[PDB]
């Protein structure tokens, strides 16, 4: 669920408030257009990831509570997860890991979506 | 679905595009914090309507395609819509109608959420 994903982020990127990713580029906050950079593409893969999970009957990616462990840059989705929860967890985890490897460009935060992603 | 909602929006507010609402206030886009104005409220409810329809079975707002019509600024959802389509469709037309009537404040577009939506 959203809350768990927020933790993975604080996990892999402690030097930043999860808000730094609530409105970055064209995809962090999930939309469309040309990714602005590596970090934005991370979010691009994440939204698409959520979209595939939605194809599993009864699977609400923003809400599905899953089992995971986030230990100092280390993220682990637990096996005790069903198809929906397992898929969701791998989305968030991989996105969290992705953020950790992509530069964060202050320019790309809170950009004009109407003009830049359309 | 969202593709149909994007267009619903233009039916009632032709002078604008859905993009003007993609990043407005604290809700038109995703969800969080305290509404900013009438418009930012229209979006709160809309989302609520959606999560209420998610309660219908196998009902996915952003993805279920409904049968609607636009005739000179006035929207109409057709009857042949399944319980899920009909609910979503209505959500969207009420939102569209709510957007046209609410004031659009440039000052509340592209706002720094990390400071106005806690
Ligand atoms: C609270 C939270 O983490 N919300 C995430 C956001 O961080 C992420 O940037 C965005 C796009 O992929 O998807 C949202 O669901
Ligand atoms: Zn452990
Ligand atoms: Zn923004």
């Amino acid at each position: 669920n959203t809350y768990q994903f927020r933790n993975m982020i604080q996990c892999t990127v402690p030097s930043r408030s999860w808000w730094d990713f609530a409105d970055y580029g064209c995809y962090c906050g999930c939309g469309s257009g040309t990714p602005v950079d590596d970090l934005d593409r991370c979010c691009q893969v994440h939204c698409n990831c959520y979209r595939q999970a939605g194809e599993i009957s009864g699977c609400r990616p923003k809400f599905k509570t899953y089992t995971y462990e986030c230990s100092g840059g280390t993220l682990t989705c637990k096996g005790d997860n069903n198809a929906c929860a397992a898929s969701s967890c791998d989305c968030d985890r991989l996105a969290a890991i992705c953020f950790a490897g992509a530069p964060y460009n202050d320019n790309n935060y809170n950009i004009d979506l109407k003009a830049r992603c359309n | 679905n969202i593709k149909q909602f994007n267009n619903m929006i233009q039916c009632t507010v032709p002078a604008r595009s859905w993009w003007d609402f993609a990043d407005y206030g604290c809700y038109c886009g995703s969800g969080s914090g305290s509404p900013v104005d009438d418009l930012d409220r229209c979006c709160q409810v809309h989302d609520n309507c959606y999560n209420a329809g998610g309660g219908v079975t196998g009902c996915a707002p952003k993805s279920k395609t409904y049968t609607y019509e636009c005739s000179q600024g006035t929207l109409t959802c057709s009857g042949e819509n399944s319980a899920c389509a009909a609910t979503v469709c209505d959500c969207d037309r009420l939102a569209a109608i709510c957007f046209a009537g609410a004031p659009y404040n440039d000052n509340n577009y592209n706002i720094d959420l990390k400071s106005r939506c806690q």
